[PDB]
């Protein structure tokens, strides 16, 4: 649920 | 072939590719049933190009088919397997008639003595051989869909050292070529499965390079790295995660020309 992006 | 480069406008190009990148619906990835088949909430397959798993209950895995008509090269880009996923990962690999796997992101057997089995998808995986080079490691693997009792071999290329948003210039190419020489890219076989952590930044850089290198052969200096990537980014959002990485594909491709 983390974001790969930045 | 021309350095931007003293201009320093490398981000400006990235902002253009990011901005002018088409976005498509992602209905199926979004579904509460499919909330936990995604590693990343922001990265998801386009509804049109996504790979569908044959298993009737749920046909969803986080993978997108890239087809490049002119170059004749097709890739399958997926997030890395989650605990749940491992079965699905191999399922797809088996379903799409794939004969090569590309891990660039620092779900296989460590020992030949010990096989691997997925009850979920009813497939077995045994190591057959291994090869360590410093830059990258290769395994020869065996898949049997237990139900079939039919065994088909698979080639696993692991680029051991690619930083999460980092590069990658020679080793990259040797590795790319190694994969090419094995015949995993060849169109006789299904799509090569390419996976970074979510299957965008490294995946894109990798697939970008190889496709363009194919274009120079087919076409001469006509090719544009953009246009190709924009086109490529139509099948799976967010390919190439940095300006430094974009520059790198541009670079690799240039070097790869010789």
């Amino acid at each position: 649920e983390a974001q790969y992006q930045p | 072939f021309e350095q931007i480069d003293k201009s320093g406008s490398w981000a400006a190009i990235y902002q253009d590719i990011r901005h002018e990148a088409s976005d498509f619906p992602c209905r199926v990835a979004k579904l509460p049933k499919n909330k936990n088949r995604n590693r990343y909430r922001d990265v998801s397959p386009f509804d049109h190009s996504r790979i569908k798993l044959h298993q009737e209950d749920n046909d969803y895995i986080n993978a997108s088919l890239i087809k490049m008509e002119e170059a004749q090269r097709s890739y399958i880009l997926t997030q890395g397997p989650l605990p749940n996923t491992c079965g699905h990962f191999w399922e797809m690999v088996w379903e799409q008639k794939s004969r090569g796997v590309v891990m660039l992101n620092r779900y296989w057997p460590q020992k030949e003595e010990k096989e691997m089995i997925f009850e979920d998808t009813n497939l077995k995986l045994t190591l057959i051989s291994e090869d360590i080079k410093s830059y990258y490691t290769v395994r020869q693997l065996e898949l049997e869909n237990l139900t079939t009792q039919e065994t088909r071999e698979i080639l696993h290329f692991h680029y051991t050292t690619w930083p999460d948003f980092g590069v990658p210039p020679a080793s990259f190419l040797n590795f790319l070529f190694k994969v090419r020489e094995s015949g995993s890219l060849s169109p006789e076989h299904g799509p090569v499965v390419v996976h970074s952590s979510a299957g965008i930044g490294r995946s894109g850089t990798f697939c970008l390079a190889d496709t363009c290198l194919l274009l120079m052969d087919k076409r001469p200096s006509s090719v544009d790295i953009k246009k190709v990537l924009l086109e490529m980014r139509k099948f799976r959002m967010g390919l190439i995660q940095t300006a430094d990485q974009l520059r790198f594909s541009y670079l690799a491709v240039i070097e790869g020309a010789k």
